[PDB]
């Protein structure tokens, strides 16, 4: 029997489509409703307000950290509270622009929309001391950033992407990796430039001049 | 049914629960549709599909009272039988192979399970 | 304007007496244990 | 001369066939079949300019053989 | 952070790099679950001194135990009883009706 | 029921089929004059 | 460099790169200038030489 | 039959502390009507039958002109009942030989001057354009929810290109249709050129029912001999849709 | 605090502890008649169907049981040290019998009311926590957590507590910090004031990397300042213990200016802060 | 020469070749179905076979049902919850023997409901006239690709209520398979050790 | 190789899911019919005057 391709991440996801022709429409909270319609009241359990892994095997590694996490069979998409926040290039440019200017606003919390590079971009921030904590993180749309501060102004003083334009990308190589850890003749620990490596992995400097690689270079903050 | 078609008064979902729990046969409860359908009543759509949950538990109980008059005499039972123990019947509104589609329409998230 | 802050005037006396060659005023000190009341995070 | 321009090697092709030389394989597009024997096909090759850092894909059009 | 952390090229410095995680996370666990680094004997304990006092302690691990703990050999045949009963019901009935 | 549509009159734009082009999306090389370096010429910048 | 030039990359910035070269200029290339580890061998011929 | 055992203690801060489920029904009557733009609300109305009608049985014009919504006159008489024929209509798109969507089943007690005035003649311009939507809905819907196959939504974009051309045609002036015709071409071209690569069979009967062969031509010669009218089929994630087993044989 | 008051109650300890051993050694028959057949449970002076339609546990129906004979015994006993024999009463003898030894006793009475209806709520679960916590045997808090989460019951803030108090005990700092970390990104919980106490506890002593002391002058700060918390006397302890570790005159001054403004913000000194 | 030994001697050396996980072609599921049908023949002793159905005539249930085949037909894509491999109703007991899947996406699948499985108990109760006072139903699941001896002892724990040394009498090669779980797989394991821990499912 | 069949698994999972929640869709969507049956029904009731 011939079968319909499936085209498209929206179809290759599975997308219901229930909105009448519109095929871009937002499907996550009309999801999330319909599969905590799912889950039943079993008894002779239910499921928790942690996260949750849709496989046993996609538990994280750390003992603490899989305290947090439970395993949910098909309940463990879609979950978050926030959106994808609008009104811009590159998720990378608007990461750094909202920060940016929550800083010089003096907020708690800053939503961003979380992709790969974002989230990672963050836990290196995070690591460095320069962003206090986060809310939503598991979250696969959009996480908040709860900012640092010390003794009235911010602790993130300069955030810039190192797409300027918003659309040319750089690559570096562990030679530009090398040179951003001695940077004006001195040892750079201080401004922390943050590199995605071939293997999807988002490090700093530092540890990219450790284990001698570079790779796509997304933001810089200090 | 007829008066009660006239009138425009709602059967409840614990009336036709209890209605059909009262049909000890398949061709009885057939009998009870045909008459609420001719007579025009009014009822919700969780009686809708208590009635016809009704009408699927009776043809599954009737098709053990077969399965079992053969095996009495027989002494063994068939592959036929057996397969009536994992199947049961394919044509249903709420099929045992998908235990979801009571969710969104009762009010209590499962079925109303009867017992003799 | 935010140039004149007490936040920003408490950060300049606080470079001011890190250098060892200016002598810290009483209030700040007093300061550091009392800061002043921000406006912000409410 | 300037701006300058310099042939890209890194692209489909070379992430797809490996070759002996430049320009061994290629990938492309029929666009024309009015010869008999010879299909015309479209091709893409990259060209970087390192002053803007960025490569821009042109095209070649070539008379290939169908018996 | 140290400020000495933030200019100077020194290998400790790495770990102020990283967040802060549990050290019975980190290291690898034991036989009752998390466990802290420092309370394993040769974790502590440099090797230079595990020659002389140490396997006089550890002794017992090793060489005590019950009887048909120290005078049952374990390198024997643990598979002659299913043999010898498959060849004696091949054997016995010898004969296909 | 019926597809009166010819695609003479829609790729010669009869009716005078209007397309709104993009602002400023030519993203050509030629008209660039400016030597791109990644975090920009000056990254940081500060307006006091 | 093209003809007789051994040279693969750019020195410190590229645009971006996909698939095998995306490993190979940020990871597997040469480099002479690493003052740490020279370009490491193929194996096994790199973890006898560690220290 | 058995009396109760007796209760020994009780406080009341126990009796202090399903609507989940009352939660997540209004949750999803939300995300489906309510929080739409009113250009996916219409459509919405449009495709499905009560998405207005809220659990409270009460609109958003009833609230505030409760003279003008609701029924002036209450009759005690024919009380239709409980539908046993709403298996055949889950979407308004199933039923349009009369208006407002109504069944054959519904109208049965009444005079032929009601059945008349709800005949296909009494239709109006929107209903008689979605009658012929729902036309080629029942032919090239995958399950009856189903509105966004690339079969359905080519010819969607092209009776709408119809709809704006044939209101071009009489009123040559009005400059925002121009507009609206030039996206909708270009969309009808989109969807129809993503049809032809995922399904092809429905593509070639689409194409050779309404007489529309050449409605997938390059417009230029300039930019045709560089392959970039082909280059979309690479551009867009479809050069390698074609099963080669089905159509040729691939040794 | 209700807890100290029950502990320091030998007599109502030692009735806690005879009950907690009948229930422990035997437990009691859920039946219906004729629940009079032993001595370990004699009375004082359609079960389950009843309690699941009108919303009764079945602790509180008496049916002549062993079981609500022990009930009885239970509620007797723990209406003596001033409780209520409710959910909010069992946690208080869980957390006075653990935190004397006690585990499998107090596991025991968590058992026993749990299964005569009174819910295993999330404070129970933190009373039985207290155990580990005071033990500090990390394997059997973080089952607990995991045996609260299989429950279908998420943890409160009560819970990540205990369990920093768990690790704080095993001598593992920054666990807490980690703990802190992942109830504020994956678990979605605010930090009350006691996850800061707890938060400069751990501070004071990690030796786990170099920064301890600028991290918690920034923690101190950012709990000041951002969060809007003002800081109690607990908060002033384990900050100038950490600040009278370091011989730097900067440190000193520090924690000078804080015992200052302590006893300028009301809050007098004790045998602690001139420690 | 020792290839005739082995096949002179083991009269079951294909089962043990694809219980320990050989078998690439067809899987051990073949050898299974006959190992079950061996141990139901040294058991029940009076067993006709017909087909895909093994019963005995004793008047006490001892039915093994060879159900479908569970990798053809759990089709990718499809929503049906529940197919099994085996049924064994051994007196008041009941067991769903199922082979679990490569695909981690289809094992939440495979498993059958617990009204599925209370329907199965009263489709029980209505043919073979036993009383639902006492009919237990019990999921059973295998590993996909092998069997390893902890998923045997099992079998031969629930399915046929013998004991180890019973076992060892009637299998003598049972003693000597030392086939455990391969670490590989922890969704298998989860889902093994929250499915064969649970009680028994009553009517 | 391992990982490109995860991928396929994933997405065969990712269609029965929406199947599942189809299946919701379409027992609301009955609801608000019903809905919509009780409105139109008494509205033609006095349209038949």
């Amino acid at each position: 029997q011939g079968h319909r391709l499936l085209h498209g991440k929206r179809e290759r996801e599975g997308s219901l489509f229930a909105v009448a022709n519109d095929v871009k429409r937002d499907e996550r909270l009309l999801r999330q409703q319909l599969n905590a319609l799912l889950e039943e009241e079993r008894m002779p359990t239910p499921l928790v307000d942690l996260p949750g892994v849709e496989r046993r095997r996609d538990l994280p590694a750390d003992p603490i950290t899989r305290l947090f996490f439970q395993h949910k069979g098909d309940h463990a998409l879609y979950y978050g509270t926030y959106d994808k926040p609008s009104v811009l290039y590159t998720p990378i440019y608007d990461f750094c622009h909202r920060i940016r200017e929550a800083t010089e606003q003096r907020k708690r919390f800053v939503v961003v929309p979380s992709t790969i590079e974002t989230r990672g971009c963050a836990r290196v921030m995070h690591d460095h001391g320069l962003v206090a904590g986060f809310r939503d993180f598991h979250n696969d749309r959009a996480f908040a950033v709860e900012l640092k501060y010390f003794q009235g102004d911010s602790t993130i003083n300069v955030i810039e992407p190192c797409s300027y334009d918003g659309r040319t990308e750089f690559e570096w190589s562990p030679k530009m990796m090398r040179r951003l850890l001695n940077t004006h003749g001195i040892h750079n620990r201080l401004v922390v430039y943050i590199c995605r490596t071939a293997d999807n992995r988002i490090i700093d400097h530092i540890h990219a001049v450790k284990e001698n690689i570079g790779g796509r270079g997304l933001m810089m903050v200090h | 049914m007829h008066l009660a078609g006239r009138n425009g008064r709602e059967l409840s979902v614990r009336t036709i629960q209890h209605l059909f729990a009262r049909t000890d046969s398949f061709a009885e409860a057939l009998a009870v549709f045909y008459t609420m359908r001719r007579c025009h009543v009014a009822m919700n759509m969780e009686a809708y599909y208590s009635m016809l949950y009704s009408l699927q538990r009776l043809e599954e109980e009737g098709w053990g009272q077969h399965f079992r008059n053969e095996y009495e005499e027989n002494g063994a039972p068939s592959e036929q039988a057996m397969d009536f123990i994992v199947k049961g019947i394919s044509n249903a509104l709420l099929p045992e192979n998908k235990p979801w589609l009571g969710r969104v329409m009762f009010q209590d998230r499962n079925v109303p399970d009867r017992r003799y | 304007n935010e140039k004149y802050e007490p936040w920003e005037h408490m950060k300049r006396m606080g470079r001011l007496v890190g250098t060892g060659f200016y002598i810290p005023p009483e209030w700040y000190n007093h300061f550091r244990m009392f800061p002043p009341i921000n406006h912000n995070f409410q | 001369q300037r701006p300058r321009r310099m042939p890209w090697p890194y692209d489909l092709t070379s992430l797809i066939f490996n070759q002996p030389r430049q320009g061994s394989d290629k990938i492309g597009y029929v666009v024309g079949t009015s010869m008999l024997k010879t299909a015309v096909v479209a091709t893409n090759h990259m060209v970087y300019y390192p002053k803007f850092n960025q490569r821009v894909s042109r095209t070649k059009r070539f008379f290939a053989h169908d018996e | 952070k140290v400020p000495h952390s933030l200019i100077y090229n020194i290998y400790p410095y790495l770990e102020e790099i990283r967040r802060r995680k549990g050290m019975m996370a980190m290291h690898p666990p034991g036989k009752d679950g998390l466990l802290m680094p420092d309370r394993v004997v040769d974790n502590r304990l440099p090797d230079h001194l595990k020659r002389g006092y140490y396997d006089d302690v550890y002794w017992k691990d090793f060489f005590a135990g019950s009887d048909e703990h120290l005078n049952e050999p374990r390198m024997g045949l643990r598979g002659d009883e299913m043999r010898r009963r498959l060849e004696e019901a091949q054997t016995s009935p010898a004969p296909t009706t | 029921t019926e597809w009166k549509l010819s695609p003479r009159d829609i790729v010669l734009r009869r009716f005078g089929q209007h397309t709104k082009p993009p602002g400023k999306a030519a993203l050509d090389v030629g008209s660039m004059r400016g030597s791109v370096i990644p975090f920009g010429r000056s990254p940081g910048e500060q307006l006091v | 460099g093209g003809p007789g030039s051994p040279v693969r990359g750019p020195g410190y910035y590229a645009p971006p790169m996909e698939g095998e070269h995306q490993r190979g200029y940020t990871a597997e290339w040469r480099d002479l200038r690493n003052p740490m580890r020279p370009p490491e061998f193929p194996t096994p011929w790199e973890r006898k030489y560690r220290q | 039959a058995m009396e109760h055992p007796a209760i020994w203690l009780w406080y009341p801060w126990r009796m202090n502390p399903h609507m989940p489920q009352r939660r997540a029904l209004k949750n999803v009557h939300g995300a489906v009507f309510n929080d739409l733009t009113p250009v996916q609300k219409k459509r919405q109305e449009q495709m499905l039958y009560g998405v207005n009608i809220p659990e409270t049985r009460q609109m958003k014009f009833e609230e505030q002109h409760p003279l003008l919504a609701g029924a002036l006159r209450k009759l005690e008489g024919q009380p239709k009942g409980f539908p046993f024929w709403y298996r055949k209509y889950p979407t308004r798109r199933h039923a349009y030989e009369y208006r407002f969507s109504i069944p054959v089943e519904m109208l049965d007690g009444y005079n032929d001057d009601v059945k008349k005035a709800l005949s296909k003649g009494m239709m109006s311009i929107q209903e008689k354009q979605f009658a012929q939507e729902a036309m080629y809905m029942e032919r090239y819907a995958e399950h009856d929810f189903d509105t966004t196959s690339p079969a359905v939504l080519a010819v969607k974009r092209a009776l709408k290109c119809r709809v704006l051309r044939n209101h071009l045609l009489t009123n040559p002036h009005n400059n925002i249709i121009k507009t609206v015709l030039a996206n909708t071409e270009r969309k009808l071209n989109h969807a129809l050129r993503r049809l032809r690569k995922v399904d092809f069979k429905k593509y070639w009967e689409i194409i050779r029912d309404h007489d529309v062969q050449d409605i997938l031509q390059p417009p230029n010669l300039v930019t045709y001999r560089q392959g970039s009218y082909w280059k979309y089929d690479w551009n867009a994630g479809l050069a390698i849709s074609t099963n080669l087993a089905d159509v040729m044989d691939p040794r | 605090d209700i807890t100290k008051s029950v502990e320091r109650n030998a007599s109502g300890m030692q009735a806690l502890l005879e009950i907690g051993n009948k229930l422990l050694r035997s437990p009691p028959s859920p039946e219906p008649l004729s629940g009079k057949a032993s001595k370990l449970y004699p009375p004082v002076g359609r079960a389950e169907e009843l309690s699941a339609k009108y919303n009764v546990p079945m602790a509180y129906i008496d049916d002549s049981s062993e079981a609500s004979n022990a009930s009885k015994s239970l509620a007797l006993v723990m209406e003596d040290v001033g409780l209520e024999f409710t959910e909010d009463g069992l946690t208080v003898v869980i957390s006075a019998l653990s935190r004397q030894g006690y585990g499998t006793i107090g596991r025991a009475i968590f058992d026993f009311a749990s299964a005569m209806g009174l819910g295993p709520s999330a404070e129970m679960y933190r009373a039985l926590m207290k155990y580990a916590s005071r033990r500090g045997d990390v394997n059997e808090s973080m089952a607990l957590i995991e045996e609260m989460k299989g429950n279908g019951i998420t943890p409160r803030i009560g819970n990540w507590h205990e369990l920093m108090y768990t690790f704080y005990k095993a001598k593992d700092y920054p666990a807490v910090s980690q703990i802190v970390d992942n109830m504020k990104m994956y678990a979605n919980i605010e930090p009350n004031e006691v996850t800061f106490v707890l938060q400069l506890k751990a501070l004071a002593k990690d030796n786990s990397q170099l920064n301890s002391l600028p991290e918690a002058i920034q923690l101190f700060d950012q709990m000041e300042n951002v969060y809007g918390f003002i800081a109690s006397r607990p908060h002033y302890d384990a900050m100038m213990f950490h600040l009278s570790q370091s011989p730097r005159p900067e440190m000193r001054l520090r924690c000078e200016e804080l015992a200052h403004k302590m006893e300028l913000m009301g809050i007098v000194w004790n045998a602690n802060t001139y420690l | 020469e020792l290839v005739a030994h082995i096949v002179r001697n083991y009269s079951q050396i294909d089962i043990i070749y694809d219980f320990l996980g050989f078998n690439y072609s067809e899987g051990y599921r073949s050898s299974l179905r006959r190992y079950m049908e061996y141990l139901q023949c040294k058991t029940a002793e009076n067993v006709r076979a017909s087909g895909r159905l093994v019963t005995g005539d004793k008047g006490e249930h001892n039915i093994l049902f060879d159900y479908c085949v569970s990798r053809e037909s759990l089709v990718s894509g499809d929503s049906c919850q529940g197919i099994i491999d085996f049924l064994y109703i051994n007196g008041n007991d009941v067991t769903l023997i199922i082979i679990a899947s490569d695909n981690p996406w289809l094992r939440n699948r495979q498993l059958p409901h617990r009204r599925q499985m209370e329907g199965i108990a009263r489709r029980v109760c209505f043919v073979l006239g036993i009383p639902p006072s006492e009919v237990r139903i019990r999921n059973l699941l295998l590993p996909p690709t092998y069997l390893d001896k902890g998923s045997i002892v099992r079998l031969n724990d629930i399915v046929f209520r013998l004991s180890n040394e019973q076992s060892n009498l009637l299998i003598p090669w049972l003693t000597n398979y030392n086939k455990e779980l391969d670490p590989k797989d922890v969704d298998y394991t989860a889902l093994a050790k929250t499915t064969n821990e649970e009680e028994w499912l009553t009517l | 190789e391992k990982k490109r069949i995860e991928a396929r698994q994933m997405m065969d999972g990712r269609q029965a899911l929406k199947k599942k929640h189809l299946d919701l869709l379409r027992e609301f969507h009955e609801r608000q019919f019903f809905f919509w049956y009780e409105r139109a029904s008494e509205r033609l009731q006095n349209m038949n005057l």
